[PDB]
RNA sequence: GGCCCUUGCGGUGCUCCUGGAGCGCUCCGGGUUGCAGGUGCCCGAGGCCGA
């Protein structure tokens, strides 16, 4: 029944770490908090890898072959993964914090810099052992923490920068002339250090903004092995110089712009450097020629990387989580995205199910395309945060309500805010609701305790509905009846009739305060979440309570770091705050301040399933029992870590702010699922949480769901029937199983001209199954008009019979419709653009 | 009295290396440039600048009598300076690890804290600097050294 | 004032549906109207017992 | 090659100690002690300060027989070959050349001494691996049973025999220094006393002789009446105390100064003592044994009474039942014959925990301890069921013991026994026993079966009887298994008579009954899928759907009794473990065998991880849990249907790292020639050709980049991801050339020219579908006569388009590229007559193709809209 | 936003805004205008002048 | 239900592996370490009070 798998994490493109391009250079690997996303610029795609971690990713090491990758979190745990199979190979635990990880270009060794040391390991082999990496050697040079790594293209020596403003260079294996060498000449921390294309000459960049060039007298092939000695000699019996050529300044005197990130392409001799002020510079190193410079953002530039070809440069800004890919030769952006952390609070689906509109505390409205995964239009008309958002039932119109006191409607045809509604009295709106017809727009207030209703076409205030006591928690229109249900904090849910001459109103009294209201898709049942964590299902027309669900125990909630009370005491005072019916309505999804979303069976009033949103342990309140290891005699001492986290700067933490830049507890926010929504199609659902926008989609692999099995029903008999040309029976047996590949083969085996016989012989029950499979088929199948003929025949045969039961087939038809719509539109754009144009040419030749 | 008499801008960036001369009462300040600055509350500019290292300085300590200064830096050199008008380095030694911290007793002994190991150099001290030829005592700590000081008596 | 600070740390006071544990929390003139004892708290049990208005059905539920 | 296809062994869980004695190892660079204990095919290292795990070694193919440590390295011996471990994890040196098992290892500086069973003694140089010296001793005359190198002796080793003689030897000179007549009992232990020239000798009779080897006098003799002296250690913290081990597990403390017994330690270990050692200059004693225990003892109490200071313990008896607990999958619940319940973590041993023994009247145990309260101890657990929901509020585990009427309850967070003993009120005698237990999904109710055939339901929170199934009893015979559906709608039970009955859970009304060919053995239900698995006494497995109550699959091929069964989380694989020492995987959608690998020992229990990464097994006589990695997750595997009557030839060791029937199908490129097909080329490549200019213009920044005036004119260039021009240049050639040398025709234009002669444009088609939209626009713009492309070549591109319409493949690319071409050269087009004849053919084809498709599209949408209204 | 493909193609400006249309949607020259058409235009112009005077006079009072 | 030197009864003293937060140790190897520009931070008591 409820077989859904996580598919993508929209809404966030960069949190922290270093950026890396894939080996071919088409895709970019970006850390998004807990996870890793690959953006394929070649095909306009974004996919999040299924892997999850305990803490945020600090380092990403990418193998030269492209098959392997190493992902390390802040806690020190490391994960060896294959990019080809998108699956985790093996696990490891580095003892201390690792600043960076770099693979040798040959592909045999990699260096891990941690604490004051750098350890060089072999690359993982084909042999499988419980311990993944065999440590090879250790180097213990610098005074203080090591920062960066670089390797010579001959893989003979490597270089490590340090925090103690000295740069150390080591040899891959013991050279007689070069065991190690040290470099000074700087007065601040080293940010990066590189090597020439085919020499050991190096560059050192300091945080102050100084670049130093070091040149040695010995060619890299001049390195000679140490003479064997010790016990090898017993078996057998039976220095370089560096000089500072040049020193360059990236800034004018009197300006303090700290260098923060650097990247260097050897073959083109190209340097790209990003500074604390948000500007980056390009240079050609041996002459230090400034090509051009840009300003990206007010925030600093955290990480910078350049692809193999050298055309694309990647920039990340952790201040707003902004990711940018820049092509310097074309002077244009390839990709540019921005998403603030913890911003999103709202969610909606288009009626087709193709787009998702969200609003955040920042005040921005964003529309995302679920297939591509990228935002394509953003509206900034609102000044303060957006509390609610909704699509109209028919048009491509999005309506938002904000703390500005305004409810604005935007069109997607012309991309303009054509209508704005405001109250006569200055009040702040908390939610929005729009009728299915789209004529009526409604909103509720934080303080004025009254619902405002406006007309869409005219734009005047139709009415103010009063009677509630306390703020309005939520509103919802009945999809089929055009009545408005609003819940308030006076333990009441009120029903308002709009197209009624006598203004009939209903009240539904509750034991405790109400928080949310939702209608089933048909509109005959209503759900209210109350403060005692109960979900009550009512019949709106008769005002009778059909059922109730107790859900306090299921919402497993964990203690925050600063909470004096325990988990149970806090849980006794928290309830569900987000509800959403399934497409069919047989199940209900509930969520709140926890990492769990609970799916209940409404009729049985039992919990079918519990979904874990995240396992990131760098987010507050995830785990019920805090670790005893961190306790000391004076307490857990959370304020030390609080100051360390707020050392990010950018703003100044302010007392009493729960959320935002000025909030002190911003580095580790609490885990909260702000909202849930289900696709009208019924093939996926989404949730807005602190981590981002989460998409869960149907995947057949998760669960096996046969319909009517028999000992006779088997793929052997299916193919036997196929060889015997009894197509109908093979189709029926392939449909009794719910395997997509077998029914795919069974349908594709049929030659044309026998379609109508098969369609006529099909019984009524299998019609819905065939339509579902055809709808799934149009997305990923090459054979367009074959399935067009199939769909045409079944529809023209069974439309009249499907009309009577059209009520229960809504999630299917919607699905099918949009798929059949999609391809059609592009063809209608292109083919006609040929036809008439060609005819026009054929006209001109005649007049000559 | 409870009043701030002076607040001086060293004009050298971050300040992390500091010691005083009990005989002289002046303050020594180390910089990443390799210079040690002599300061007094009356002057708005340093009394003198002394170039001691080819890289950044990380420690400074002077004896009770005020005759000698001991400094260590990034070039892994331990130096003994003559503070009686000449300011020449009397003793020099290259070290495997780095001397993070330094101190003097009241009899003239010098201890350098390197990593998790302490080493004490002793000399006759009768109008002579400590002899850095070979250390007097050694001891290995459980963790890296973060502070050194001798008991007065 | 030491008793008042004690209560918010022990989670006996809520501002609307949200329960707040931070003593540093400035309350608006509108929002001061909706500060009250959180349900199923021992203090609200004592208040309701004093007023002879304690019923086990509603509070415990 | 590999016995299995889908599975491979990864690690063992819950094992800490075995019979191989431990060694204590001081370390350089870290002033601490480390003790290394053998665990099956690997070894574990713990710091003695807090008994924390620091390293886990790599696996070896055979079980380790002997172990040695010399500070720098750890030496392990398996079979006739022994290896050296570096960093406590990974092998760096292996030493072959012995034809018998190694029974003693003695590290000697940079050289290692190995003594074989047959009687060969060989010294190996470690690093070079060469053979230094070899000696043999007659098995009948002198069989080596103890080896010792006395301290402060240059190149000297002392050898003892089972016969009773001792020989002192010099390795370097290779000569016999002296022969000790010894005692007729025979030597079983050798130890260096805290003196320059004194040794302690253990004997098989229980007598320990402390001797001076230089002048051959016996200082003292001590006798224990407990059998042979396994090991001896000396206290070096300033007190003359000696400890000697015994196979009974007892330890005797002898006073060296006054030649007397101080005190005796009784039952330090339940099994035989493996090795005991006093820590250097410490009042601490380290003991391990075969009972999977490692213990530390401190002698600081009055009268020097040792007390238990630290320990690391696992199950000391063979396992009975194991099961994953929780949906996260990091912990496993296991019960053993010792009568205790324990939880083992799958990520790290620090999260391991024990739930304690079965104990009636717990408050009595507080007063008198575990010992002296043996009467209240409960019989061992045979079956249990646990549920994670409601674990915080009340109990979540139900367990039935061996031969006991009542069922016990357990609490996870409290980590102790529950507060209820569930039984029918009427019965009191123990002639009837409980056989099957199950707990519902919500966790409120527990269903208990009886051997009499009665089935009862109890509430977990209160323990109150809530009714029973059937008018008097559910089944005539014993109830073998019970199960509850996930939605609490159907309850299904089995009987020994062979009947399968389905009940309603709420009102307890019988629904349907199914007869079985053979008596059912074990029973499990996969709740979410609704798939029920039955194992019968005739060795077959029957699979049926709970909803329709009818059989769906039959599996046969096991050659022994089936012990336990397991499902994959997706529900596609059924794994069953049998007495024939084979584990078989069945594919439910196909109903055919997929995997069958043999085992050395018969597997008792099997369980699949909730996440699906690992498979857990337990064996008949082993004390630990073994994990098997599913390789389908981290690698692609092609399932192959094996024959049903298959016997696996190859055996796989547990703890070491090292047709018509199937369902897979690939779609052809074209179903029929007349059928119109589309490529799955990405959307961004072809859909944005007509709007390319405006799309690129918006991408450019609002404020142009700042360019310095001093910047030079020439900057380095990157040619591009794909070469639009075939040949860049014709090692040290010139760079100044006249005209006629550099390439003047695009590779696309060259392919088009060749297409005219042979009427083949596939080569040009491949370039056209590989270049991106920016490249495509440039190529078509270059095709114009103004840009250097002949009107003959443009005739070739028009003929390219027509061909793609006759094949009716790549239909969207045909419309996309033709639309761009029309946009670019519409003005030049009607003037040139040659291009017209192509259009008239092209115009007809696009008209007939679109009109047929446009009708089919339009009839579909109008019907769907009519269904909506 | 910046992207390599465009989802919606439109003028960004309404057809009425590009070229304004009268209420009737047709234009008649002075020659074609009949008796009633000229009467209506006279009536509307007097109608506008009347109401504007009221609005100006009301605004004058408020000042 | 089982308990038989017992208890619907109560208390103590030690042990129970820091995510980042006891790093660095098979072998090899460590020797000839071979003055750009800085002006910060802190300084408000009046009650729509309760007792």
């Amino acid at each position: 029944k409820f077989a859904y798998r996580f598919s993508n994490l929209l809404g966030t493109v960069y949190r922290r770490g270093n950026l890396n391009f894939t080996c071919d250079g088409n895709s970019v690997i970006s850390p998004v908090g807990n996870r890793v996303t690959v953006f394929d610029l070649k095909n306009n795609k974004s996919d999040t890898l299924p892997l999850a971690t305990r803490y945020n990713v600090k380092c990403v090491g990418l193998s030269p072959d492209g098959r392997l990758a190493i992902i390390v979190d802040e806690g020190g745990d490391a994960l060896l993964v294959s990019l080809v199979c998108r699956s985790v190979l093996h696990h490891f635990h580095f003892k201390g914090s690792v600043h960076s990880v770099s693979f040798s270009p040959d592909g045999r060794k990699f260096v891990v810099t941690k604490g004051n040391i750098a350890q060089m390991y072999h690359a993982p082999g084909k042999k499988r052992e419980f311990n993944a990496f065999v440590l090879d050697k250790t180097y213990f040079g610098p005074y203080d923490e090591t920062t960066c790594i670089d390797w010579t293209d001959d893989s003979r020596c490597f270089v490590v920068g340090s925090k103690d403003m000295s740069t150390w260079v080591f040899g891959a294996e013991r050279w007689d002339n070069l065991i190690y060498y040290a470099l000074g000449g700087h007065k601040d921390a080293i940010v990066a250090c590189f090597f020439e294309s085919n020499s050991l000459d190096l560059y050192s960049l300091s945080q102050d903004g100084v670049l130093c060039m070091w040149q040695c007298d010995t060619p890299p092939e001049g390195l000679r092995l140490k003479p064997p000695a010790g016990w090898k000699a017993d078996l057998l019996q039976r220095k370089v110089k560096y000089s500072r050529l040049a020193k360059y300044f990236f800034n004018k005197e009197g300006d303090f712009n700290n260098l923060t990130a650097a990247a260097f392409h050897k073959k083109s001799h190209l340097l790209v450097t990003g500074f604390a002020s948000g500007i980056f510079h390009l240079h050609e190193l041996p002459e230090f020629n400034l090509i051009h410079s840009l300003s990206i953002s007010d925030q600093s530039i955290a990480s910078v990387a350049i692809n193999s070809s050298g055309d694309w440069i990647a920039f990340g800004c952790s201040g707003l989580g902004q990711l940018l890919v820049w092509e310097w030769q074309s002077e244009s952006y390839v990709l540019k995205q921005q998403g603030h952390f913890n911003s999103m609070v709202a969610l909606a689906y288009s009626p087709d199910g193709q787009y998702i509109v969200t609003g955040g505390d920042d005040g921005k409205v964003k529309v995302w395309n679920t297939l591509s995964g990228f935002c394509f239009v953003t509206f900034t008309e609102h000044s303060s945060g957006v509390t609610g958002v909704t699509f109209t039932a028919t048009g491509y119109v999005v309506v938002t309500s904000s703390m500005d006191g305004t409810v604005r409607a935007f069109d997607l045809h012309r991309y303009r805010n054509f209508r704005t509604f405001t109250s006569p009295r200055p009040t702040q709106f908390s939610c929005v609701a729009v009728d299915a017809s789209g004529e009526i727009v409604s909103a509720g207030a934080q303080d004025s305790f009254e619902i405002f209703v406006w007309s869409m076409q005219t734009g005047r205030l139709l009415d103010v509905l009063s009677g509630h006591e306390g703020p309005i928690s939520g509103l919802c229109f009945n999809p089929m009846k055009s009545v408005l249900a609003s819940a308030s904090w006076d333990k009441t849910v009120r029903l308002w009739d709009m197209f009624d001459s006598w203004r009939t109103k209903e009240t539904l009294a509750l034991t405790s305060d109400a928080l949310a209201v939702t209608f089933r898709p048909d509109g005959a049942e209503l759900a209210v979440a109350t403060l005692n964590s109960q979900i009550t299902f009512w019949d709106p027309e008769n005002a009778v309570q059909t059922g109730s669900i107790e859900g306090r125990h299921d919402l497993k909630t964990g203690r925050k770091e600063l909470d004096k009370i325990t988990a149970k005491h806090a849980a006794k005072g928290k309830a569900f705050t987000a509800l959403c019916y399934s497409a069919d309505g047989h199940s209900i999804l509930a969520g709140g301040m926890s990492k769990f979303v609970c799916i209940y069976h409404v009729r049985e009033q039992i919990l079918m399933k519990r979904f874990e949103i995240s396992c990131n342990l760098s987010l507050d309140a995830m785990e019920e029992f805090l670790n005893r290891r961190k306790m000391t005699e004076f307490g857990n001492l959370a304020l030390i870590d609080q100051d360390a986290g707020q050392e990010d700067g950018v703003a100044i933490p302010l007392p009493g702010v729960r959320k935002g830049d000025m909030s002190s507890r911003h580095f580790k926010p609490e885990i909260r699922v702000t909202s849930l929504r289900f696709s009208p199609t019924g093939r996926c659902w989404a949730a807005t949480t602190t981590e981002g926008l989460l998409i869960y989609s149907l995947d057949t692999r998760v669960l096996f769901d046969p319909f009517e099995l028999d000992t006779s029903v088997t793929p052997g008999r299916v193919r036997e029937a196929l060889r015997q040309q009894d197509f109908t029976r093979a189709i029926l047996m392939a449909l009794r199983l719910n395997e997509s590949k077998l029914v795919q083969e069974a349908l594709e085996a049929v030659p044309r001209g026998e379609i109508e016989v098969v369609t006529s012989s099909l019984p009524e029950l299998y019609v819905e199954k065939v339509l579902e499979f055809l709808a799934s088929s149009f997305e990923v199948s090459r054979h367009l008009e074959f399935y067009l003929l199939w769909t045409h025949k079944l529809l023209m045969l069974h439309g009249q019979k499907l009309k009577s039961r059209a009520g229960t087939l809504l999630p299917v038809i919607q699905f099918l419709q949009k798929s059949i719509q999609r391809h059609l539109d592009d063809l209608s754009k292109l083919c006609s653009w040929n036809h008439y144009n060609m005819q026009y040419a054929l006209a001109v030749s005649k007049q000559r | 009295v409870g009043k701030i008499v002076a607040a001086l801008n060293a004009r050298a960036g971050r300040l992390d290396v500091m010691s005083q001369n009990p005989y002289n009462a002046v303050i020594h300040l180390g910089h990443s440039n390799g210079t040690v600055s002599l300061w007094s509350p009356a002057m708005k500019e340093p009394l003198a600048k002394i170039l001691c290292h080819r890289g950044g300085v990380r420690a400074v300590a002077v004896d009770s009598t005020g005759t000698y200064m001991a400094t260590s830096g990034l070039d892994h050199q331990l130096k003994i300076f003559d503070l009686r008008g000449t300011y020449q380095p009397l003793s020099t030694r290259t070290l495997p690890h780095g001397a993070g911290h330094l101190a003097f007793s009241q009899r003239g002994l010098l201890v350098a804290g390197m990593g998790d190991v302490v080493n004490i150099w002793a000399g006759q001290g009768k109008a002579s600097p400590p002899s850095l030829e070979q250390p007097y005592l050694t001891h290995r700590l459980s963790g890296p050294v973060h502070g050194l000081q001798f008991c007065p008596f | 004032l030491q008793a008042a600070v004690a209560f918010v740390e022990q989670g006996h006071v809520r501002v609307g549906p949200d329960v707040v544990t931070d003593p540093a929390f400035l309350v608006t003139r509108s929002m001061e109207d909706f500060v009250t004892w959180v349900d199923s708290s021992k203090i609200k049990r004592h208040v309701l017992e004093y007023n002879e208005e304690r019923d086990d059905f509603d509070l415990e539920a | 090659r590999t016995a299995s296809a889908l599975f491979a062994g990864f690690r063992a869980l819950g094992l800490f100690s075995n019979d191989i004695p431990h060694v204590v190892r001081f370390s350089a660079l870290k002033r601490r002690f480390y003790v290394t204990t053998c665990v099956g095919k690997s070894f574990h290292t713990y710091d003695v300060q807090k008994l924390s795990l620091v390293a886990v070694s790599n696996s070896v193919p055979q079980d380790i027989c002997c172990m040695a440590a010399d500070g720098r390295l750890v030496f392990a011996a398996y079979g006739n070959v022994f290896s050296a471990f570096a960093r406590n994890k990974e092998i760096v040196h292996t030493f072959k050349g012995h034809k018998a098992e190694i029974h003693f290892l003695q590290p000697f500086g940079d050289h290692i001494i190995s003594v074989d069973t047959d009687g060969i003694l060989i010294i190996w140089h470690i690093y070079s691996e060469e053979e230094y010296l070899q000696l043999t001793f007659d098995k009948s005359v002198f069989k080596i049973s103890a080896i010792l190198h006395p301290s402060t002796y240059l190149n000297k080793i002392l050898l003892g025999s089972e016969q009773g003689s001792l020989q002192l030897w010099n390795v370097k000179s290779n000569k016999l220094l002296y022969t000790f007549p010894g005692w007729k009992v025979g030597v079983t232990a050798l130890q260096q006393a805290p003196a320059v020239d004194v040794v302690a000798i253990g004997l098989m009779s229980g007598q320990v002789i402390i001797h001076n080897i230089k002048f051959n006098e016996t200082l003292m003799k001590f006798r224990q009446d407990w059998g042979p002296i396994t090991s001896i250690s000396f206290r070096t913290d300033g007190h003359p105390v000696m400890a000697a081990g015994s196979p009974c597990g007892h330890i005797g403390l002898w006073d060296l100064e006054d030649k007397k017994l101080i005190n005796q330690m009784r039952n330090a270990h339940s099994t035989a003592i493996a090795g005991l050692t006093f820590l250097h200059r410490e009042p601490l004693l380290v003991t391990n044994g075969a009972d999977n225990a490692l213990r530390i003892w401190i002698f600081d109490g009055p009268t020097g009474e040792g007390r238990l200071l630290r320990f690391r313990m696992g199950h000391s008896a063979p396992l009975t039942n194991i099961r994953y607990y929780g949906q996260n999958g990091q912990q496993i619940l296991s019960a053993s014959q010792d009568g205790t319940l324990q939880s083992f973590s799958t990520v790290h041993e620090k999260f391991n925990k024990s739930l304690g023994h079965g104990l009636i009247n717990k408050k009595r145990v507080k007063r008198k301890g575990l010992q002296n309260t043996m009467s209240v101890r409960l019989p061992p657990i045979t079956k249990f069921a646990a549920e994670e929901a409601r674990e915080s509020d009340w109990d979540g585990i139900i367990a039935c013991h061996q031969g006991k009427l009542s069922c016990s309850t357990w609490n996870y967070q409290k980590s102790t026994i529950g507060a209820y003993f569930l039984k029918p009120k009427e019965l009191k005698k123990d002639d009837i026993t409980a056989t099957a237990v199950d707990i519902t999904s919500c966790g409120n109710f527990a269903v208990i079966g009886l051997s009499s055939g009665t089935v009862d339901v109890y509430n977990m929170q209160s323990g109150i009887h809530r009714g029973s199934f059937g008018k008097d009893q559910a089944h005539k015979g014993s109830v073998r298994g019970v199960a509850v559906d996930g939605l609490n709608q159907l309850t299904v039970t089995t009987g020994s008579e062979g009947l399968l009955k389905f009940w309603n859970f709420k009102n307890k009304i019988l629904i349907h009954s199914v007869s079985l060919s053979s008596s059912p053995n074990i029973m499990l239900l996969h709740r979410d899928s609704g798939i029920l698995g039955l194992a019968l006494d005739d060795f077959s497995i029957s699979v049926l759907d709970i909803e329709t109550r009818k059989i769906v699959r039959e599996f046969s091929g096991h050659q022994g009794q089936i012990n336990d069964m397991a499902f994959s989380p997706d529900g596609r694989w059924l794994i069953s473990a049998a007495m024939d020492c084979s584990i078989r995987t069945w594919d439910l959608p196909s109903g055919c065998l997929i995997d069958c690998f043999l085992l050395d020992s018969a597997p008792l229990n099997v369980s699949m991880s909730p996440t699906g990464d690992f498979l857990a097994t337990s064996h008949v006589d082993h004390l630990g849990i073994y994990l098997w990695s599913n390789i389908s997750l981290y690698s692609v595997v092609s399932l192959r249907p094996l024959p049903a009557d298959y016997v696996p030839s190859i055996v796989m060791l547990p703890g070491t790292c090292q047709s018509d029937e199937l369902i897979e199908y690939d779609s052809p490129e074209q179903l029929n020639e007349q059928l119109v097909t589309l490529s799955l080329l990405p959307e961004s490549r072809w859909k944005n050709l007509l709007n390319l200019d405006v799309i690129k213009k918006k991408n450019k920044p609002k404020e142009p980049p700042k360019v310095p005036k001093s910047a030079p004119f020439f900057i380095p260039t990157i040619p591009g991801l794909v070469p639009r021009y075939a040949a860049p240049e014709q090692p040290q050639q010139s760079k100044v050339v006249n005209l006629g040398v550099l390439a003047q025709k695009s590779d696309f234009c060259l392919k088009l020219e060749e297409g005219l002669v042979n009427n083949k444009y596939d080569t040009a088609l491949n370039l056209l579908k590989e270049s991106g939209p920016s490249g495509i626009e440039t190529e078509l713009r270059s095709l114009s006569p103004d840009c250097g492309g002949s009107i003959e070549v443009m005739q070739s591109f028009l003929k390219m388009i027509g061909m793609m319409l006759d094949r009716k493949r790549d239909f969207e690319l045909a419309q996309a590229y033709l639309a761009l071409f029309l946009k670019l050269h519409l003005k030049m087009l009607p003037s040139e007559p040659v291009l017209l004849e192509e259009i008239t053919n092209l115009s007809s084809q696009v008209e007939e193709n679109w009109t047929h498709l446009q009708s089919l599209f339009n009839q579909s949408m109008c019907i769907l809209n009519y269904l909506k209204s | 936003e910046v992207a390599p493909v465009s989802v919606s193609d439109a003028a960004l400006l309404a057809p009425e805004e590009i070229k304004e249309k009268n209420k009737a949607g047709d234009i008649k020259t002075a020659a074609e205008k009949t008796a009633t058409d000229k009467k209506r235009e006279r009536r509307k112009k007097k109608y506008q002048k009347r109401m504007k005077i009221k609005e100006k006079e009301k605004r004058r009072k408020l000042l």
